[PDB]
């Protein structure tokens, strides 16, 4: 259910090649709050990959911990998908972390790489989170 | 370093 306290989760982000704008995934409902996957060039030059949690939400009373592990699939063989972990204390003010130099825009979109394929290019975050404070009263 | 920390 929406209650679990973790999920994996996956976006494939099309035309990748010509991203120019910041993508947002549907949400993924993780300790009832909906997890996102947020994707943007960065300096082209390198692959901004961020997890972000209940943004669209008015409150200021809400705090979620969580732990999550950010890859990038790698079609061809998954023992080279591309992976970093983060920790962090998501609440109103800090919605979202990971990393604005995830991985070289170059290495990407390099098709000889196994990351891209028609254009397209699937992020996957395994989040890890606590029990929230200041939502479910 | 892969520069780690909010989307802004
Ligand atoms: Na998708
Ligand atoms: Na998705
Ligand atoms: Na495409
Ligand atoms: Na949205
Ligand atoms: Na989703
Ligand atoms: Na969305
Ligand atoms: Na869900
Ligand atoms: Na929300
Ligand atoms: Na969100
Ligand atoms: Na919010
Ligand atoms: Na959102
Ligand atoms: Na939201
Ligand atoms: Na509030
Ligand atoms: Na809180
Ligand atoms: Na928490
Ligand atoms: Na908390
Ligand atoms: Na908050
Ligand atoms: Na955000
Ligand atoms: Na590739
Ligand atoms: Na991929
Ligand atoms: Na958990």
């Amino acid at each position: 259910t929406s209650w679990r306290s973790e999920a994996t989760f996956q976006f494939t982000v099309e035309r990748f090649s010509r991203l120019s704008e910041s993508v947002l995934s549907p949400p993924c409902f993780v300790r009832n709050l909906p997890w996102k996957i947020m994707v943007m060039p960065r300096f082209q030059k390198s692959v901004g990959f961020f997890l972000q949690c209940n943004a669209e939400s008015d409150s200021t009373s809400w705090s979620c911990h969580a732990q999550a592990v950010l890859k990038i699939i790698n079609y061809r063989d998954d023992e080279k998908s591309f992976s970093r972990r983060i920790s962090h204390l998501f609440f109103h003010k800090e919605n979202d972390w990971g990393f604005s130099n995830f991985m070289a825009w170059s290495e990407v979109t390099d098709p000889e790489k196994g990351f891209i394929d028609d254009d397209k290019v699937t992020f996957e975050v395994f989040v890890q989170a606590d029990a929230p404070h200041g939502v479910a009263w | 370093d892969p520069g780690e920390g909010p989307s802004t």
